[PDB]
């Protein structure tokens, strides 16, 4: 039983990482940068969250 | 003008557990959260003042825990620079009975600093010259068996100041337990700071006396916790001692 | 494929789609005084920069255009064209006049004259600088000397502190007592801007912003029209400046007065506090969940 | 002249939302270059509208 | 042209009281570095071109 509900935790806990980006939310990347640099920001999250 | 007629004595203290702040105005509510900035590091020691109706300059080491407990109302401000000359500027945070000013300018500071109140307080014990300075500031009253705590900081040119109220009953020294410290303001002062001292009031002089404590932050890490409410009610040093490493460690 | 085996698949699961979109913006009317800091007649020196906090006001960011000759900003963790749809707790207002090879310095990082012994900028400066030309004003006839900066100092700055003592620096053992030469120099040297220098060399005016992100009540922005408050119903939301879509429920937290925010396990915000109408309010996301689909072969 | 910034993908404001928009995916070259002599004239310029 | 430079102390800083020239373009180094790395050999070449 523990092992499943510390992946599961781990899992959840993992979303507030940056992973090198500026933020760790979507949302205020896309509303303070201009596509150019929002993409290089973004990839980074989806990279890591892969 | 600058006369000296205050003596000091000094004796020691440990901590036990004081000096834990909100680190963020963000609410959380049963979490355990880790943090690393600059606190009060657990069972320090710290220097217990007696000022009796001389007194040298203390210095100013990456913040300083301030508390006292006097309800006579005699300690009313404090002085922070790096020269407390007119070569230089100054902060002359001060308070009375109705509002607080804080400024920053090229004080030329006396020996002892004091104010003189009579039958209307004055200021002429302090300085003597008051120019080339722009930063003037005033907001409500700081000061109010009560034991009143500060922390001040300065990093990236910001002056932070927490504060905190505990009603607590008469003891030989600090109490046990718990009690977080707020926010209140954050200047951007943008100057140097490296010593402070403090201010006190006398009526015309007549007797008096004070006591405060004094203690210096340190960068550590720290591991706070939330109740269901968002207080925070117990913290962990995590530089303490092996057993605080692995706690820290296993979060 | 063309052909489905007998079995149970799962396909795409459902969302429920929100309804309208909400606005919620504080009251404010007045406007920024932009033009007393552009438009301005006299301008510091770079030892003594001015400092000018701005607060409870409008700001239009399309205006200033149309108050100085200069090409674009350089933003550094922001974008010129979303200066709107922002709302900032302060903004400030740096300003002073350098030579031109020396504006490439006014940046995180860079080290030398300035930002060592002049002005220091931060490694995580959140804002950006405005630069342009001033050869036909600051540079009259025959040099100038009214602007000043720091030739040599013993250390260097930190980010945002000021120095603005005069004396006297030593550069042998010996005890200066007053400017005696050799050993001893006055450390802010003026240039002089004739009107004849290289392009390099020619004066420039220089306008920095600096913006803190939301931890205190919002205080500057743009122009936002607010709608009303809708609960209960999956919509889209905007409150001062951060996005989202779910449901907004009354709240029982016990927030602080020094506190806006609330935020979940994952860092992601829970809890809000309308800027007109100090209340809480909780953010759920509306219904979703998988759809599966049983069926014999096609055959 | 400070105008030329706003011909590019994903530039907001009043020339690229009201006069000319870009593509967010456009491909080519965009070159732009000051014409002041021939352009410019005393009393002012009255024929260019925007 | 092409001079070799070696056994001599480079200060960089002074090239700006030279010639009015805006900034570097630089490509494995950066401009502020400069007076700080130690190198074998340096060649300065020279042309006027359009
Ligand atoms: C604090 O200083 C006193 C000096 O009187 C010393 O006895 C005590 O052990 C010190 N506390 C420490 C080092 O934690
Ligand atoms: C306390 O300070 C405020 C602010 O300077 C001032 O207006 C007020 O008169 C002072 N009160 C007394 C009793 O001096
Ligand atoms: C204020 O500063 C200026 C130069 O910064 C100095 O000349 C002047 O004497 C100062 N004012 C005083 C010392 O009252
Ligand atoms: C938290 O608030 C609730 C509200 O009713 C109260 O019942 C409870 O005692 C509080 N808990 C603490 C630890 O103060
Ligand atoms: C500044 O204000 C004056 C008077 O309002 C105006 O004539 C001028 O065009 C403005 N701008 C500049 C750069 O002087
Ligand atoms: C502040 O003053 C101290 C003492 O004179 C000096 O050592 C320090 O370098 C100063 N601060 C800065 C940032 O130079
Ligand atoms: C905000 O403004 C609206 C009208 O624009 C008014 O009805 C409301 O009472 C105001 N709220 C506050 C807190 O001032
Ligand atoms: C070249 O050297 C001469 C003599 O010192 C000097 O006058 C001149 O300014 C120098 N040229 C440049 C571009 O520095």
């Amino acid at each position: 039983v523990n092992h499943n509900a510390q992946a599961l935790n781990t899992l959840v806990k993992q979303l507030s990482s940056k992973f090198g980006a500026i933020s760790s939310v979507l949302n205020d990347i896309f509303s303070r940068l201009d596509p150019p640099e929002a993409e290089v920001q973004i990839d980074r999250l989806i990279t890591g969250r892969l | 003008q600058c006369v000296n007629l205050i003596t000091r004595t000094q004796s020691y203290t440990n901590s036990f557990t004081r000096g834990v702040y909100y680190p963020d105005k963000v609410f959380r509510s049963s979490v355990l959260h880790s943090t690393q900035d600059l606190f009060l590091p657990f069972f320090s020691n710290v220097t217990w003042f007696h000022a009796i109706h001389d007194n040298p300059v203390l210095p100013f080491n990456d913040g300083v825990y301030f508390a006292s407990t006097e309800k006579s109302n005699i300690i009313r401000g404090w002085i922070f620079g790096t020269t407390l000359d007119s070569k230089t500027q100054s902060l002359l945070i001060v308070n009375n009975a109705t509002n607080v000013v804080i400024k920053v300018c090229e004080f030329q500071f006396c020996n002892d600093p004091f104010l003189d109140v009579y039958y209307m307080e004055s200021e002429l014990r302090v300085y003597s010259s008051a120019n080339n300075c722009t930063f003037e500031y005033v907001s409500q009253p700081f000061l109010m068996k009560n034991l009143r705590e500060f922390v001040f900081k300065n990093i990236d040119g910001y002056f932070k100041i927490y504060s905190k109220h505990t009603p607590v009953n008469l003891g030989r020294d600090l109490p046990q337990g718990f009690s977080a410290l707020e926010p209140l303001v954050d200047l951007p002062i943008g100057i140097n700071i490296t010593r402070f001292q403090t201010l006190l009031a006398l009526h015309r002089w007549t007797a008096g006396a004070a006591a405060y404590y004094v203690g210096y932050l340190q960068p550590r890490t720290f591991l706070l916790k939330y109740n269901e409410n968002g207080t925070i009610t117990d913290a962990v040093d995590c530089a303490l001692d092996p057993l605080s490493e692995t706690k820290c460690t296993l979060k | 494929s063309f052909t489905v085996e007998k079995g149970i698949y799962q396909t795409s699961n459902f969302r429920v789609q929100p309804t309208e979109s909400i606005v919620r913006f504080p009251n404010i009317t007045n406007l920024c005084p932009f033009h007393e800091v552009f438009n301005a007649t006299r301008f510091a020196s770079v030892y003594a920069w001015n400092r000018k906090r701005i607060s409870n006001c409008v700001a239009d960011y399309s205006v200033l255009y149309n108050f100085a000759p200069f090409f674009a900003f350089k933003c550094y963790g922001v974008s010129p064209t979303k200066l709107n749809d922002l709302c900032f707790t302060n903004v400030y207002a740096d300003s002073f006049v350098i030579r031109g090879n020396e504006v490439s310095q006014i940046a995180p990082g860079q080290t030398g004259n300035i930002a060592d012994y002049n002005y220091k900028l931060p490694d995580d400066f959140t804002g950006c600088v405005i630069a342009w030309n001033s050869n036909k004003l600051d540079s009259k006839v025959s040099g100038n000397y009214n602007y000043l900066y720091r030739l040599f100092r013993k250390s260097k700055l930190k980010p945002f502190e000021r120095d603005i003592s005069t004396e006297i620096y030593q550069a042998g053992n010996k005890p200066c007592n007053g400017v005696a030469g050799f050993n001893c120099y006055f450390p802010l040297q003026s240039y002089g801007f004739r009107p004849t220098y290289g392009v390099g060399h020619q004066p420039y005016r220089v306008v920095v912003l600096s913006f803190e992100l939301l931890h205190a009540p919002a205080t500057v922005c743009g122009p936002k029209k607010s709608t009303n408050l809708v609960k209960n119903k999956c919509v889209n939301f905007n409150f001062n400046g951060l996005t989202g879509t779910g449901v907004l429920t009354e709240s029982n937290k016990k927030f602080l007065p020094f506190q806006q925010f609330g935020r979940d396990i994952a860092d992601t915000t829970d809890a809000v506090r309308d800027p007109q109408t100090l209340e809480i309010l909780d953010i759920t996301p509306c219904s979703f969940g998988g759809v599966s689909v049983i069926t014999p072969g096609t055959n």
